């Protein structure tokens, strides 16, 4: 789930 | 008739407002439309070439959604693995709903991106299946509801706020939430006098009919893991569609 978890910053 | 306290305005104002800065074309829209041509998702002898068209055009509504959820203090106010977990459950349920009230019935056709018009056609043949007649018959019917940036903003944040998804750790700080929001939306309803009979209850029917359309989607992917590499699809739709 990298880029939702980069995106929720 | 019980209208909206001074609590529930502040709430009202604070979601309006998220929803309206993320709303693409916010309302330059109408005519900012550029209608995809009839070439691309008929019936067969689906296409892959219009269903990797169709998972480039969805990026953008995904990213959409993601900002609007941030735009809610009380969404923001929580462990980064639950923030993750709600946006998963409720993105098809939104985009679906941002979809169908730009219905226009001259056309029959939903906007996408605030500038794209799709047939019922293109977007079954296209990949979505029953999901397709689904969202358009939502669309007809909202058609009638007359629903302003308040309610379906009301209507995402009811959505997004869905306590009953597995994983989620505080389980009753959503359920507060949720319920803050629908009460906030009830009380917006009966102030704003809609001509429609029994307003409230068809509204709790369409929550449901999204919770369908976001529901199906362990079904209209598998759909589409038969014939190709994961690695043709940009990275976001993987995540937030697996
Ligand atoms: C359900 C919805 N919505 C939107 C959308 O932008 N709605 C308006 C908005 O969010 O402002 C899309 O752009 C969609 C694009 C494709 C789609 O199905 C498919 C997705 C991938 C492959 C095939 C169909 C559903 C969309």
């Amino acid at each position: 789930n990298a880029l939702l978890r980069y995106l929720l910053d | 008739k019980p209208e909206p306290t001074d609590e529930e305005w502040e709430l009202i104002k604070t979601v309006t407002e998220a929803h309206v800065a993320t709303n693409a074309q916010g309302s330059h829209w109408k005519q900012k439309r550029k209608f995809l041509p009839e070439d691309i998702g008929q019936a067969p002898i689906d296409d892959l070439e219009a269903f990797s068209h169709f998972t480039k055009i969805i990026t953008p509504a995904i990213t959409r959604v993601v900002d609007f959820a941030k735009k809610l203090p009380m969404f923001c106010e929580l462990p980064c693995e639950d923030q993750i977990i709600l946006l998963k459950g409720c993105c098809m349920e939104i985009m679906s709903l941002r979809a169908a009230v730009r219905y226009d019935p001259e056309s029959e056709t939903l906007t996408l991106n605030g500038e794209m018009a799709v047939t019922r056609g293109q977007l079954k043949n296209g990949g979505l299946g029953v999901v397709s007649d689904a969202i358009f018959d939502l669309g007809m019917s909202l058609s009638s509801f007359n629903l302003d940036d308040t309610e379906v903003a009301l209507l995402q944040a009811v959505l997004l706020m869905s306590s009953d998804r597995p994983g989620l750790a505080c389980v009753e700080r959503i359920e507060k939430y949720q319920d803050s929001f629908l009460l906030a939306f009830e009380h917006y309803i009966n102030y704003r006098k809609h001509h429609v009979t029994h307003f409230w209850p068809k509204l709790l029917m369409k929550v449901t009919d999204l919770r369908m359309i976001g529901a199906c989607h362990a079904s209209r992917f598998l759909h589409m893991k038969v014939e190709c590499p994961t690695e043709l699809f940009p990275p976001l739709f993987l995540e937030v569609f697996e």
